[PDB]
């Protein structure tokens, strides 16, 4: 119990760290910056009002794994005579984290790290806590590229009807910036994202 | 058993003159700046970079003894500034030639830059693979043998103050074949506007010269631009010029 | 240091702790001697005397510098 | 199968006849895991499921 | 535990200076752990949090 | 025996330092950083979270490194009878480290800091040494590590001059098509941002980059 | 009563982001900003004093409510026997801050939280996702007197044979004379209070 | 006695916030970097150098205000048996700070913020907002010659027939010349500190 | 003792803005981007060198007064009996760098910062001093640059050249005449030998 | 300084105990005007980087 | 040894204050240089 | 020079301990030999632990 | 193959013997991997499996 007592401590000082590495606040932390910067954007809202948003909307989905690991390890059988079972015992409460990893990280990558089918043996925590996040990364990207998209259609189209005009010494972000978040109110583009990202791990 | 612990105190008490001496040429370079470079190693290689070069003994104890320790610090930084800003010669000249290119092609006038920061780039590379390092550690190794501090040496005051057209005659004439073709295409595309007058020449001037302003400086690029740049690399036998102590 | 505080009790009696030694080497040849007896009960409790008065001012000591040391930092 | 603990345990004034006595009169002697071992003795190994 | 509890060790002289011996063995045993993780995570500290 | 413990606690104080200077943790962070610079993103991707990524590959290829330093100093035979086997015995321990940095490091870069030293030591009088001592004598650990970082500085700025090639080849022709029109005064940095991200992805650079570095150190069965 | 101590402490400590997520700060500290660039101009008042004057508005609003369950920590009654009869006191003391929650949040996104009287987790993220559309909204409306003014400006350079000619250092005064003329200064101040007073 | 110190120590913790916020500096800070935007100029002249001045003028004026709270509150009357006197000394020694922000504040603003003589509490948005219009104002006053100056300059080049170069050149000279010679930079910083105190 | 380590160790805290207020580094640093700006390119040459130059040269000025300092700090012949005799001492110490300020600035704020010598009415009638004398040497050297362009796009009225930019034909003839009369040397010089006898 | 340099002022009792007042006082004092300092220097920073 | 160390507990002190010291000058003075050249 | 007077009187007692005048003038000035040494180390402590705060307060 | 394991362990008061017949009245003789050691003595050696 009391070496346990150690490892509860070592949960708690590299928690943050793991939440900044190791589940989907880094997608969520990501998206919410770039459309800061598709406006043209640079301190509104904020840097900090924006990580809180994104702490929370982590909070949900990762709970749950987080809730079982608690009454798991709360039972009664931690006394064992083998070395082994409690290795396995150990070794059965992060299967919880390891089917969340498993189920969007690449099989591919995965087996490379291995070498420096997943039914009868879980590969390992140190194996693919990179191929998550080196995942969501390239995600993250590929899902930031799309709603890059429609504001370079505000952005082109009144920078053309200057120039139908003759007036072409003229700054278009003072005319394009009024009529870039419109695009994103009358689509309240801001409610709708936050739920599909919900629901793009946890089903409704 | 007193000693020993004085010998690692000793060096510690060298580290910092020998830290201020060469920590802004760690902002100076293109490769080692802070843009380039995290918080948490950057301070530990800059300690014992100056550990290697640092020419008294470490164990011996240092004449830094309450001689004037304010002043002493201002005076190893503007020698500091002065390794630099020679070191960084070629490649401040490199990054304002791509500007003069990048200026006359049009593509600046939203004032009233990406490709200048390539060729910064890119002289940074080649400069680094023949030889390169080994020279940019030899003219400091050799500046703390004829700078060594409680001496009070100076960056020489009337050979500095043609460093700046010395930089620009080698900017100008760096950039010296690409701005004569695309003025002469100007007036010449100008006569034909006399010959047509309602061309409107000036915006088909922004159409093509982009495309002439790069392709002229294409012929030249492989075989004049990168041996200036192993050329104009400031060299450890031109350092009795720049310095003198005094007393 | 400490040995010298330690040697000015070895150095300041000649040869006291043989002294004794030959007292008793007498006492258990004839122990019914009255001018035998009287002399080492004189000689005996000296001894204690010095020993105790030899590790108790070290004692106080030991710990005064041990007071320096924490002192250090 | 693969949750099959093992343990082997002493009595100090109670032999391996009379445990299994308890067994019996009890209802629990499983015939198929018996208990292997000297039978007076005080040590004595079981092996089989973890209830 | 059940050293101490036994009550026929405690009071052989015999048998207490094996019990000196095992509280220091486990004192400076998970002292000795709870320093070296300390500095483990206190490295990794250094480097994150820039 | 006791003092022995005392080196271990002040040998932990210092390790991250040894991090941030001796291993190859110093050439995953740059070009992390580089490719957060060659994209044009300011703040994100959040170099709090690179860091940590950065530090798990370079701890998963140094750890058959560091695993034998355990193996070397739990043996029950640390305790010696002289003073030079002894110190004999922590240089032998030292060794799998120090090969490893003889390796990867540049040759002249450190045979200069040696003739360095010496001069620094005696002074002018002692005679330099050459290449050749290569193929017998061993430097200093000290004369190393200065040596190291700065070559490992020079072969990750090699990496990260490459892929920002792909990424400006793109930044010059949307700056001449948008002067191939009369768009002077538009920002071309807001459009070519998407095609800045989709060159990346689409060509898949984190999970091919990322097993290139393991290659140029170990290899794989 | 020890742990009690944690809870005044816990308070204390999130309250940094709480203000940076709970309380209207997040719709006073954006339309100073947005207003800024809306003169065009780039960083010329500060970023402490429009943070300053939104952090202090905003301690008008939130201290009635605050005050309310600082009587509820201050009244001595608040232990009971029972686990459920200390829960009875918790949420009594809460009230009152989530129904300004409930009032300026929309209904279905908090009815879309609800499967993970509504609770505060399901409130927060329909709090700010709500609050930043409102203020868009109306940091477009200001936009709306001076994109006309630019172009009009445009046209009358371009009215003469003034092709080659920069009209931001023209309509720039215009952009400001025009802001001191309405008085926004006090017109944006006296209206945000109206939604809640 | 100690709680005497607890407050003096939070006090040393908001002051940077004050005299970002509370006093007339921001009436400085903002009309000298108000100038250079008049000029065109972007970085020039490098506006860490213009916060220095910025700094000084302002805290020349508060000090014999500052040393008035000394000699309010280093005296030895603050020993009184009842509470409510000294609730009510210590709001006398913050009153001539008091005068100072209604003599610049506008008035119904005030007790429009107090509905929730004045509150000091409330008054403090009801300066600022009232100081940065009037900031705006000479914002306004001081840019004002200088747009006489960016059309005379395009008119006499469009005289010419030298309608395809910019102005920009030829209008800054004489967007100086009348700085110089005005000697503005005299007239600007004497006006603004004589409107409070007198010599 | 150590009330001597807060006075030493709180200067090299206030340095930055010594540097940035208090010498001729604010003189120094203004005319080289502004002559920057009269031609037309803002990245050469790339204002950290410009920044560069301008810092070892009003480095030059304040070391001999920095060295005067300590020399006189060196006696430790400081302690005596009256309060104020000690501070009459430092202050000693610190006319070695007003004899420097009190040079330059003007007689019109010093005096009027006193009423409202004093070392605090200095520093700010200094800057605002430094930027007047920097602004006219500056319009002098403006002036052949706004000739220069002048005459180019006049020979494009001489000729049927009327409708294309200037802009991209005078730049190239503005720097290279410039550096033609080697310039960059040439304000460089005549600025050092306005403080000190140089070199 | 002398009075602990004087062995007759460190044997008293209620001489020791007003130098542990005059101790005491010198470490409050010093530090006061110390971290005000650095206050009065913390405040001055911000406003110039602005 | 009692008057050795205790004039030998200044003397390791106080060239332990004055290491310091240089070091923390070192970083106020390039750390002044580096926002100056920022600008 | 305390600690001179100090170690003149362990002497006598070297050559004769066992006078019950000595060792009550001993005791009297060992233990106040005791008060001396520590209140000098720990009164430099402070002098040593003060500094090092304004540094720490500083960097 | 990679997991065999191996002791040795001395006794104080009993032999090898009656600890082959407690090995033999049990049921886990195993004659492929026996005990090695002198007959009649405390110290003897053990390999195999390691359950």
């Amino acid at each position: 119990n009391d070496i346990s007592l150690i490892a509860l401590l070592a949960f708690s000082t590299l928690l943050p760290f793991i939440i900044a590495s190791g589940t989907c606040f880094v997608k969520f932390s990501i998206v919410f910056v770039m459309v800061r910067n598709a406006l043209g954007l640079q301190q509104i809202p904020s840097n900090m009002t924006l990580n809180g948003v994104a702490l929370l909307l982590s909070m949900f989905v990762m709970w749950p794994i987080m809730h079982d690991a608690y009454v798991y390890f709360e039972d009664e059988d931690v006394t064992f005579n083998d070395i082994s079972s409690l290795s396995k015992h150990v070794d059965e409460g992060l299967d919880g984290y390891r089917d969340y990893l498993i189920k969007y990280s690449d099989r591919e990558l995965v087996q490379f790290f291995e070498n420096a089918k997943d039914e009868i043996e879980k590969p390992s925590i140190f194996a693919l806590l990179p191929a998550y996040a080196l995942s969501e990364i390239k995600s993250a990207f590929k899902i930031g590229f799309y709603l890059y998209l429609p504001f370079v259609v505000v952005d082109l189209v009144v920078s053309s009807v200057l120039l139908a005009l003759g007036m072409m010494m003229m700054s278009p972000v003072t005319i394009s910036t009024p009529i870039k978040l419109v695009l994103f109110v009358a689509l309240d583009g801001w409610t709708l994202l936050s739920k599909g990202l919900i629901l793009q791990y946890m089903d409704i | 058993f007193y000693a020993l612990y004085f010998e690692i105190h000793h060096l510690v008490a060298s580290a910092a003159l020998g830290f201020a001496r060469v920590a802004p040429i760690f902002f100076f370079l293109p490769f080692l700046n802070s843009g380039v470079l995290s918080g948490a190693p950057r301070n530990a290689i800059i300690i014992l970079v100056a550990l290697g070069v640092w020419p008294h003994a470490l164990n011996e104890a240092p004449p830094f003894l309450s001689v004037a320790m304010i002043p002493l610090v201002l005076q190893e930084a503007a020698v500091g500034v002065m390794l630099g800003c020679l070191l960084s010669w070629p490649f401040w000249v490199m990054h304002a030639l791509g500007c003069i290119i990048d200026n006359q092609r049009g593509a600046t006038l939203s004032s009233s830059s990406e490709m200048a920061n390539f060729l910064n780039m890119f002289a940074a590379v080649v400069y680094l693979q023949n030889g390169g390092l080994v020279t940019m550690v030899d003219v400091l190794n050799k500046s703390y043998q004829l700078c060594d501090p409680m001496n009070e040496c100076t960056p020489s005051l009337p050979p500095l103050l043609t460093f700046i057209n010395q930089v620009a005659q080698n900017a100008l004439v760096l950039a010296s074949p690409v701005v004569l073709v695309l003025l002469l295409s100007e007036v010449f595309l100008g006569l034909l506007s006399r010959f047509a007058p309602q061309m409107n020449a000036f915006a088909i001037s922004l159409t093509v010269k982009s495309g002439i302003a790069v392709l002229i400086m294409l012929l030249y690029f492989s075989p004049v631009l990168p041996d200036n740049v192993l050329r104009l690399s400031f060299q450890a036998t031109g350092l009795s010029s720049w310095f003198y102590e005094r007393g | 240091y400490l040995d010298d505080v330690s040697a000015k009790f070895d150095t300041g009696v000649d040869n006291l702790q043989t002294q004794v030694t030959e007292a008793l080497d007498k006492l258990a040849a004839k122990p019914s001697d009255p001018a035998l007896l009287a002399a080492y009960q004189s000689k005996l409790s000296e001894y204690n005397l010095y020993r105790n008065a030899q590790s108790n001012t070290v004692k106080v000591f030991k710990d005064i510098d041990a007071a320096i040391i924490q002192n250090f930092r | 199968a693969s949750e099959m603990r093992n343990a082997v345990v002493s009595l100090r004034n109670v032999s391996l006849n009379e445990f299994n006595n308890f067994l019996k009169r009890s209802g629990l002697y499983n015939k198929n895991y018996p208990l292997r071992g000297d039978n007076r003795k005080g040590t004595f190994y079981v092996s089989g499921p973890p209830v | 535990t059940n050293r101490i509890e036994d009550p026929n060790l405690v009071t052989d002289p015999k048998e207490l200076a094996i019990s000196q011996e095992m509280i220091s063995d486990y004192n400076l045993y998970v002292s000795m752990v709870s320093t070296l993780t300390r500095k483990g995570v206190g490295a990794v500290e250094t480097l994150l949090r820039s």
